[PDB]
RNA sequence: GCCAUGUCAUGUCAUGAGUCCAUGGCAUGGCAUG
RNA sequence: GCCAUGUCAUGUCAUGAGUCCAUGGCAUGGCAUG
């Protein structure tokens, strides 16, 4: 079989967390510009967080929040939606991003198997 | 060097170390020698007494010896725990080592007593002889006194040259400075998220524990009617349980068993740890 | 501006991010094979089932799916953000905010700021 | 100069010694931040964690700490035995004195915890309190990783400074000295076999009393000196000092042993 | 005037500074082997090496010095007193004091038995 | 040339050198009272009798009576010596050894060793 | 393991001028306080 | 007095997805080996 037991409540389980997490970056992280002012000038920012600008995850989430405020998000801001936009009986991708043309190439590379 | 495996085999030792040179000889003698043959001279102030012999020197060097080995490894390893480098330079500063590096350059030869050295029945050869390792460091105090300036470098490369192989040796085999870095320290948890439930008794259980002997243990991951779902052997019970947490982890039939178990038992009895 | 409690939870969150989107890659097929167990029930495990009826197994399928593809754009550069971070580079590692984007953005918070 | 006393009496003081800076702020940061602060964060390797809080800091400042003193009081005291070195120096890095500057620069109130460092009823109140030592000895190994070269000696300065008035303290807690040949001297003055003549100790030192006092005797009870010191060796080498000042006495017995005959002289009966 | 104590102390003192000053001439160097000694210590014993910073050893060469130059004049008759000794010569056995000199000490004291 | 055994014969033997010439100054009388009590021995304590009958006491007393005199010259020398002493000092510190009394001397050494 | 101060035992080497005595140094170990 | 490794008790703060459960951090102390 193709799904197990255990595989599939972890898989329910990091999809929840992956959209929590990406809503919570979006609610809490300044963008680029505020991140940059404070690695440039690093005698003003309070000592508990100077540690955090010599590891990747605060970047990582000022980058997140820049490309969210200039409206290039997409995949991602799909994401916080889909299950809002999931139904059991639309059969096909609510991502745009998977056309009718992607999706045959693909079942004849399983289905030559 | 040019391994003596090769084929110059009777080319002269790289071993030990270009020994750095006390040019004063004042200084160069009172590391040899010993208040034994000091404190019973009679006709000597105090004062005297302590500016003959070499435990001001001791004194001195044991101190540059245990600053410079603490540099040294802290700079080689910039990701070592204190407790960690603290373990590592024991070995470095340790009576045993001092004192095999004493005999390294026949300073044991050289010191001067006024009791017999190689007397065997002597009660001198059943302790730490501590003396062997005073002088060596008393050498290195000989060292500073001459010219505290040129002679603080000579000592730092002179010692990095002794201290390698100490190191190579320790860092290999030596059990408390094995690397963490590979354990999920998430791994107990993972496995209770997978497949644990309040009354399945999910418990680790410490089989071996660490002894003089065996510095090792061995945890085994167990449900409650005792079955052994991992098995995991490390420096201590809390690295051992990780370990064993991870072979668990692994066995991909074993857990999709457990939580389709979980599954089909209702919540409580599933939330008590005894349904009685 | 930046607040210790609120920086504590981005990271965080973005660890959890990170972690999660690698175990959806690791663990799951694509669409075709959603497709398939979605469409035959009664041949995959019963304990399954209730998860067929929501969103996460499609949703992890579909990004299996872009994966398969080769339009994961943004999302593998997030994968790759950590060991591509260095201290001393300074401008974005990710390339869809173009040097462009960037100062509408400076100035925007460059107006905002004199309002005030 | 401040008396204090005089016309001092409110004015501002050049204490504590101005302290070197540490120019890495990454540095400066870390000096502070204890581990409580740190291995509770899940997301954090390891290796992370060590390069976060100061405790490889501490480790390489308290090595620096007890290097630099070692050589200060080495050359500072150039007749000073080894035990009298090593007794010194332990005033010098104790947890206590340490502990002392540390407050003087309020590290105390500047090192980031997990908890609550201002509570009373909190069980680390009645600890050592070994933190705020560490955050200090951190604070040095900060300004040695920063830049070893030229922040070494001025190390050596700023330490020498606030060393003085410790050291100046506790060698004033000169007169004429110890005869080692005391007890000898009286001896071959007075001494014979039969004279029975030996030392009681009367007190050993002890940790309330660290004293001691020693009885110079000769057989019939008779006490001819007191002596009184730090061991039972000093008391005695004092108490001997004691009998060979009294010479009225040494007469006496010195004209006792001519007296007696030497069949008799040389045995203890 | 004189005391018991005092005299055992003053045969014992005189003895032995006889018998010091005896061990000295006999096994003392004189002043240029205590100089090449002190002038190279490359090939001088460690051992010997702290004796060289106190002053014992050069006091003891410069009085070896002194007596193989014949200079000695006041320590060989100290070392001569003893044989010289006779119960029954009321006059002192020292040539460097003259009897004038005495004259003056002696009507020094009645001087004090006047005060 | 020097021996290690020697040498702490001889440091041994200065030290007991110059203590015992300061316990004759500091004990001993001059010769005046020296005359003064061997002339009259009923008045005397009985037991430093035989002492009066030795040289020691008269020597004691000689040499007291020659510190007295201020005729010590070298003696009191040889008591200054240790506090005059320093080893940046290389020269003799006996003014009766002088750089024209060192010429017989180290040229009689460079005599010596040819032979 | 390691450190100081204090104290005690055994082995050993010295020192002293009445020595069948007296005083210390070292070495190895014990105990107490820190 | 103090150091390392190991192991345990009390207090406290966190982490986790089945939590009346599980796993850790710190602080204070106990015991073992060196």
């Amino acid at each position: 079989s193709n799904y197990k037991y255990l595989e599939v409540i972890q898989l329910e389980h990091a999809v929840t967390k992956l959209v929590e997490s990406y809503n919570k970056i979006i609610e809490l992280s300044p963008n680029l510009v505020a991140y940059n002012e404070a690695v440039n000038n690093q005698d003003r920012v309070p000592v508990q967080i100077l540690p955090s600008l010599s590891r990747y995850q605060l970047k990582l989430a000022a980058e997140l929040k820049t490309l969210h405020d200039l409206k290039k998000d997409a995949i991602l801001t799909e994401i916080t939606d889909y299950e809002n936009e999931f139904d059991t009986e639309q059969k096909q991708p609510i991502l745009q991003e998977i056309s009718k043309a992607d999706m045959e190439k693909l079942e004849k590379l399983e289905q030559v198997k | 060097y040019d391994p003596t495996k090769a084929g110059d085999i009777v080319k002269a030792t790289k071993w030990p170390p270009k020994l750095p040179e006390i040019q004063d000889l004042a200084i160069r003698a009172r590391v040899f020698i010993h208040k034994s043959t000091i404190k019973d001279k009679v006709y000597l102030s105090g004062s005297e007494m302590i500016n003959a012999h070499n435990e001001r020197l001791e004194f001195l060097g044991d101190s540059i010896l245990n600053s410079v080995m603490t540099l040294i490894i802290y700079n080689k390893f910039p990701d070592y725990s204190e407790g960690q480098l603290s373990t590592l330079r024991m070995n470095l500063v340790s009576n045993e080592q001092i004192k095999q590096w004493s005999i390294m350059y026949n300073f044991h030869e050289k010191l001067k007593t006024n009791f017999d050295l190689k007397d065997e029945n002597s009660n001198f050869q059943n302790g730490k002889l501590k003396l062997y390792a005073d002088v060596f460091e008393a050498y290195i105090g000989g060292l500073m006194e001459d010219d505290p300036r040129n002679n603080l470098p000579k000592i730092r490369k002179w010692l990095r040259k002794l201290a390698k192989p100490v190191i190579e040796e320790a860092t290999r085999n030596q059990v408390a400075l094995e690397k963490t870095d590979k354990l999920d320290m998430n791994a107990k948890r993972q496995l209770y998220s997978l497949i644990g439930y309040a009354s399945l008794r999910l418990h680790y259980v410490t089989v071996k524990k660490p002894t003089a002997v065996d510095p090792n243990s061995i945890v085994e991951c167990r449900v409650g009617d005792g079955t052994v779902l991992g098995t995991g052997v490390g420096r201590n019970i809390k690295i051992a349980g990780i370990r064993a947490a991870e072979n668990a982890l692994r066995d991909k039939k074993m857990l999709d068993f457990y939580a389709k178990q979980r599954a089909a038992i209702p919540r409580s009895e599933s939330v008590l740890k005894d349904p009685s």
